[PDB]
Parts: structure tokens; C-alpha cells; sequence
DNA sequence: GAGGTTAACCGGTGGCAGCAGCTGACCACAACCGATTTTCTGACC
DNA sequence: GGTCAGAAAATCGGTTGTGGTCAGCTGCTGCCACCGGTTAACCTC
């Protein structure tokens, strides 16, 4: 959560919470793009306040 | 009218990309000199170093199948 | 019953073998279902005998 | 949908042999990928030559000069 | 024939139109970048709007 | 007054996931060589 | 004072080779879900 006194604006993050979404199947196009860019699979889904 | 990022400033993708894979050492010299004006030669060169490029101009530098080259020899007998 | 009222995911047969859009309208002898969209659960009718 | 169209355009910016090699490698024309020697069989060269072409083509696609349009599609 | 409109409402109302226009003026090269720019309310959106 | 009964408890089956060991498909890479083809040099004298 | 000829590149392409690694396959390993037999608890012939 944010610090006390931190001025916020519209839509900013107040609590950083990320949920285990499990693993779903992958489109071949997303597979190709992930092979191109080389990133984490990101097996969790963000639900932030 | 654009107000975009530094992508047209970025001299990697200004012209034809196949120029950057020139099959002539002279033909890629323009490409290598074109990244003298590149803002991001350090991180790009570092990324190309760590990812073990097989080919092409990278960070203002050509790459062999494994590593860095001075510059490729052309076809024919090497000189003295 | 998925065999009657269609599948529950988009082009997903029930055992899990056929999962591709290249398969379409193909009934699967192992699981029983026909590969199609999950929208057919809106309008597929059954009857009681 | 815009990602698919941009992918088709950038895939067609390169030549047809490596283009169909990538298409058969990733199932972008049928939904089913092929083995390396399968692609080598349906083209006409050996699978190691296929692998060299595939690796250098993957590097060419990885290059920023063609990754400009796909830099921030994630 | 005129009527007023507050900008924090009209920006929300005309959001896809302004997304298309500020992609066409290259202030954001993709739709997700346009959406984040509209959410953060960067000052170019008024002259587009 | 145990006879007869009774919820639960107490052996006794088939189903299934694991699961470690066993293939062969299939790729990594690695050299490595092989025609090709320039092309430079190298004596002829 | 030209002149084939050789050496040595690189470049696309086989090759071999080989090594490993993993998808999966599948017979033991063992546990887990019905099925019902039995065993101490309730109502009074
Ligand atoms: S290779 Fe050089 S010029 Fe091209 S994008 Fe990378 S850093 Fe910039
Ligand atoms: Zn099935």
C-alpha cells in the first residue's frame, strides 16, 4: 500500500494485489510474440485497488 | 504534429531493414555509421551481447554467428 | 450434458485432444461432443422422453 | 485483430521461403506446427539448413527495425 | 442550438473517437497506449477532443 | 429376558493417479566437409 | 609483360553424429471409492 501523505490522482494504484490465475492455453501468435520478445510467462493476474 | 517518442529519432528503423543485413561489407558500413547517431547504443549493444546474436548490425556493430567482429572479410583471397 | 448442449469453451472438446479452430463441426468419439463455439449453449434444445 | 494484421504485414515484409518456414514453424496458416525435418522435407533442403535459416530469420524479426510496430503490443 | 458540456464527461463520452484520432496523429502508436494516455489525461487530448 | 431389531462400524472389493523406468522422436550444436566461386598472387623468361 | 594456375577465402548446403532431452507410454505401487457383513445399542414378543 501507498505511503501516508502521498498525493494521488485518478486511477493510480493504492494497493498492489496480484491473483493466481492459473495457466491457460496459448495462442500460436502469442507464442511467437513471446518467443520474439523473451519475457516471463506471467502466470498470475493483477487485481489492484 | 506527431509528439511521439524518439522512434523517428531512432536510426535503427529509419529506412529499409534489409540494408542492415547487407551482404557487402561496404554496404553495411553506412548502416554501422548510422547508429553513431543512436541514443541507445549501450543497452542495445549490451542486449545483443547477452543474447548471442547470429547476424546483422547491432548497437552499431556487426555480429558473427557467436560474437563480435571487427569487420568481415569479403569474397576472395585476403590481402597482405 | 455437453454432448447435447454443446461444449463449454470455444472449440474445446471434452477429453482435450481437439482444441484447434482447424477442427470445426467434428464430433469426437472419445468424449462425445462436437467442436464448436460455446455460444451454442444459448440455443441448443433438448427433450425429455 | 490489429495484432494479427500487423503480424501478417511484417511477416510479408520478408521473402517467401523464410516466410513459409515461419508459418509452418508456428502454425500461422493452419493452426498446426511442423517438425523441422518436416519443413525441410516439404521445402527441399536438410533440416539443419532449415534451422540456420530459421535462426537467422528469427534474429531478423527480433531486430528493432522490424520490431518497431510490435515493441509495445504487450 | 448550442449546449454546454463538461470536459471530464465529454472525454469519457467520446473515448473511441479520440482514440482513433490520436492514433492517426501518432501521439500514441497503439490503442493500448492511447487508452493509457486518455486515462492519465495528458494535455494533448483536449486539442484532439 | 434376552428375541428381534438398528446406526454405525468394520472387513473386503475394483478405479485411478502416480510414477519411475523405457522407448524413440526430435532438436542442438557442432564440427565439419564439400562444391562454388571469387580473386588475388605467382612463376613463365 | 601477358597468362594460365594455385591458394585461399566465403557461402550455401549436406552430413554425421552424436548427444541429449523430453513426450509419452505403460506395468507395477499404492491409495481410494462402493458394498455389504457384522457388532455392540434400543423396544418389550
Ligand atoms: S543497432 Fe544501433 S542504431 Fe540500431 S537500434 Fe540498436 S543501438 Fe540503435
Ligand atoms: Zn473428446
Amino acid at each position: 500500500i501507498v505511503r501516508i501523505g502521498a498525493e494521488v490522482r485518478d486511477g493510480d494504484i493504492l494497493v498492489g494485489k496480484v491473483t493466481p490465475k492459473g495457466e491457460t492455453e496459448l495462442t500460436p501468435e502469442e507464442r511467437l510474440l513471446r518467443a520474439i520478445f523473451g519475457e516471463k510467462a506471467r502466470e498470475v493476474r493483477d487485481t489492484s485497488l | 504534429q506527431t509528439p511521439r517518442q524518439r522512434l523517428p529519432v531512432l536510426p535503427c528503423h529509419v529506412g529499409d531493414p534489409d540494408l542492415w543485413f547487407a551482404d557487402t561489407p561496404a554496404g553495411l558500413e553506412v548502416a554501422k555509421t548510422l547508429c553513431v547517431s543512436c541514443p541507445i547504443r549501450r543497452q542495445c549493444l549490451a542486449a545483443a551481447l547477452q543474447r548471442a546474436e547470429p547476424w546483422g548490425v547491432w548497437g552499431g556493430e556487426i555480429f558473427d554467428q557467436g560474437s563480435i567482429v571487427s569487420h568481415k572479410r569479403p569474397r576472395g583471397r585476403p590481402r597482405k | 450434458c455437453e454432448k447435447i448442449f454443446g461444449p463449454t469453451r470455444d472449440w474445446e472438446c471434452y477429453c482435450g485432444k481437439y482444441k484447434r479452430v482447424r477442427f470445426k463441426g467434428i464430433i469426437c468419439e472419445r468424449c462425445g461432443v462436437e467442436v464448436t463455439r460455446a455460444k451454442v449453449r444459448r440455443e441448443r434444445m433438448g427433450h425429455i422422453e | 485483430t490489429l495484432l494479427q494484421d500487423q503480424l501478417q504485414s511484417v511477416l510479408d515484409t520478408l521473402s517467401e521461403r523464410e516466410a513459409g518456414v515461419v508459418r509452418l514453424r508456428f502454425g500461422l496458416t493452419d493452426g498446426q506446427p511442423r517438425t523441422l525435418d518436416e519443413i525441410g522435407q516439404v521445402y527441399g533442403v536438410t533440416r539443419e539448413r532449415i534451422r540456420q535459416i530459421e535462426s537467422k530469420t528469427m534474429s531478423k524479426l527480433r531486430h528493432p527495425s522490424r520490431s518497431q510496430v510490435l515493441r509495445d503490443y504487450l | 442550438h448550442q449546449c454546454g458540456l463538461p470536459k471530464l464527461m465529454a472525454l469519457e463520452l467520446f473515448k473511441p473517437f479520440v482514440m482513433k484520432r490520436l492514433v492517426d496523429l501518432n501521439h500514441a502508436q497503439n490503442i493500448k497506449s492511447a487508452k493509457r494516455m486518455v486515462e492519465r489525461q495528458r494535455p494533448q487530448v483536449w486539442d484532439v477532443l
